[PDB]
C-alpha cells in the first residue's frame, strides 16, 4: 500500500517513458515508408 | 519469476547501450 | 503486485524499448 | 529505502525531460 | 541486494546523469 504509494511515480514515468518511446518509433517507421515510396 | 532477470538484463542492456554511445561520441 | 496491470505494462515496455534498441 | 527513492528520482527526471521535449 | 540489481540501478542512474 504505502510501498505502492511510493512506487506509482516511478510506474507513472516508466509508462510514460514506454508511450513516448512508442509513439516515436510509430512516426520513424512511418518516415521510413515515405522514403520508401520516394 | 522471469520479471526479475529479464528486466534487470534489459535495463542493463539499456545501460551498456548508452555507455556505448557516449565513448563512441567521446571518441569523436 | 506484479498482476497489477500498470506494473505489467511497465515491464513489457521496458521489455519492448530494450528489444527495439537491439 | 534510500536506493529505491533515488531510482524513483532519476526515473521522474527522466520523465520529466521527456515532457518537456514533447512540448518543445 | 544480487549484483545485477544494483548494476541495473547503477544503470538507471547514469542514464539520469547522461540526459542532465
Amino acid at each position: 500500500q504505502e510501498l505502492f504509494n511510493e512506487l506509482k511515480p516511478a510506474v507513472d514515468g516508466a509508462n510514460f517513458i514506454v508511450n513516448h518511446m512508442r509513439d516515436q518509433n510509430n512516426y520513424n517507421e512511418e518516415k521510413d515508408s515515405w522514403n520508401r515510396v520516394a | 519469476a522471469p520479471e526479475v532477470r529479464c528486466c534487470v538484463d534489459a535495463v542493463n542492456f539499456v545501460a551498456e547501450s548508452t555507455r556505448d554511445q557516449e565513448a563512441t561520441g567521446e571518441e569523436v | 503486485l506484479i498482476k497489477h496491470p500498470e506494473v505489467k505494462s511497465a515491464i513489457e515496455g521496458i521489455k519492448y524499448i530494450a528489444e527495439t534498441m537491439k | 529505502l534510500p536506493e529505491l527513492r533515488e531510482v524513483v528520482s532519476s526515473i521522474s527526471y527522466i520523465a520529466r525531460q521527456l515532457q518537456e521535449q514533447e512540448d518543445h
